């Protein structure tokens, strides 16, 4: 029996959601790029309700739980990509009925975003990351998001704080041959925010271009 | 206060 | 008395360089710009032999240790700036000669990036950064730095464990108070990635349009 | 192998 915020957090993680690209449209990088953001839409909700069972989220400031969804949701839906693939090689399950290869990466002008996300995929690889540890790292990465507008600085450090503590315990219970194991885990999140980043300048470049149908809450979350 | 985010924040 | 690898980095460490802005040039954008990339062109030859002081890095292939380099250049640079405005407020010592407020960052259009760089300052100053814990992070940026181009995967792994072990053994030892010291400054690397992201994106915009002038080294760095 | 990092790498 581990950590209660790690359980915690295992019976809050979201079903599965289906991408459902419209069979009646023709294969083209509008389609997919139009299937992904409407995936990232429907998620971004999913996620919203999810960040409500972290342990002291809801009792930040509404101003400071838009803050941190905000500057962490990229990561957050990258996360999410990266634990599906981990049993697959040089592919990426956006979904159970989307998994792009190599070649529609290239149709859709995301080979480059793709290939970070692969990196990001072929670390936790070798490092054989669990559900468990996967959990933890997307509630610290919303905790640890950064946000310049943070009105209670000290409350955010003190979730923060909560969630690194339980990554600790759950390492330190699970994982004795590897006592930096927690620290290692903390290490990979440089590359997330990095490959986050060029997901959201990719796709407001895409938002720009105007070609590509985005739903409320995606735009709302890149606008930001 | 018109944001889809802020909304589904405060929904029950 | 704490770990021989931290007493070593700040043995390492190199001596202070002056920007020295050519005082018969006006004040302007194009000033400022040429003065921080002559500034960043030489701390790039002191940044390369300080890492060969680094345990185990002259023992990678010259091309991982190249790849290391090109990956880290910009977070190493930053972290200098940050570590030396610790004691300022709301100001950025580039160099003892080269402070730059608010004022200056907006003529040299730089107010976007010097905000974050304030924002990885105003963290560390809560945190109350130590110099040993500075050149332990630096370090650790290094070797955690992200290529996509390294030949030997492990041997990049033994240098971060090496690192992060020096890392966790000074917090054991010096920060009792705080069991989880270690984890907190590994958790500010994924903003400097960030913030470096964003500095060299500015500069090769920068570069493109063509009106700042670029020593050899600089431009390679910005090329890789 | 033009590389002024190479150069500095190599250089004693
Ligand atoms: O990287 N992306 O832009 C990205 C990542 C994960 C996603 N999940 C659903 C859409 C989506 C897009
Ligand atoms: O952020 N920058 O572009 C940056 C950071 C640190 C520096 N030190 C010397 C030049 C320089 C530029």
């Amino acid at each position: 029996p581990y950590n209660k915020i790690v359980s915690h957090l295992l019976v809050a993680e979201p079903e599965k959601i289906y991408a459902m690209p419209d069979p009646t449209v023709p294969d083209s990088d509008i389609k997919a790029l139009t299937t992904l953001c409407d995936l990232a839409d429907r998620e971004l909700v999913v996620i919203i309700g999810w960040a409500k069972h972290i342990p002291g989220f809801s009792t930040l400031s509404l101003a400071d739980q838009m803050s941190l969804l905000q500057s962490a949701w990229m990561e957050i839906l990258i996360l999410g990509v990266v634990y599906r693939s981990l049993s697959f090689e040089d592919e990426l399950v956006y979904a159970d009925d989307y998994i792009m290869d190599e070649d529609q990466s290239k149709l859709a002008g995301l080979l480059d975003l793709n290939n970070a996300i692969l990196q990001l995929v072929k670390k936790y690889k070798s490092m054989k990351l669990e559900k468990e540890e996967f959990v933890t790292l997307k509630a610290i990465a919303l905790a640890n998001s950064d946000s310049m507008h943070i009105e209670d600085v000290e409350a955010v450090q003190k979730l923060q704080d909560v969630l690194h503590e339980a990554l600790q315990d759950y390492e330190a219970g699970q994982h004795m041959e590897d006592p930096r194991r927690a620290g290692k885990m903390l290490m990979t999140l440089p590359l997330l925010r990095q490959t986050s980043t060029k997901a959201v300048q990719h796709f407001y470049n895409i938002k720009l271009e105007g070609k590509v149908p985005m739903h409320k809450l995606f735009l709302e979350m890149l606008e930001a | 206060n018109n944001s889809l985010l802020l909304h589904l924040l405060k929904s029950q």
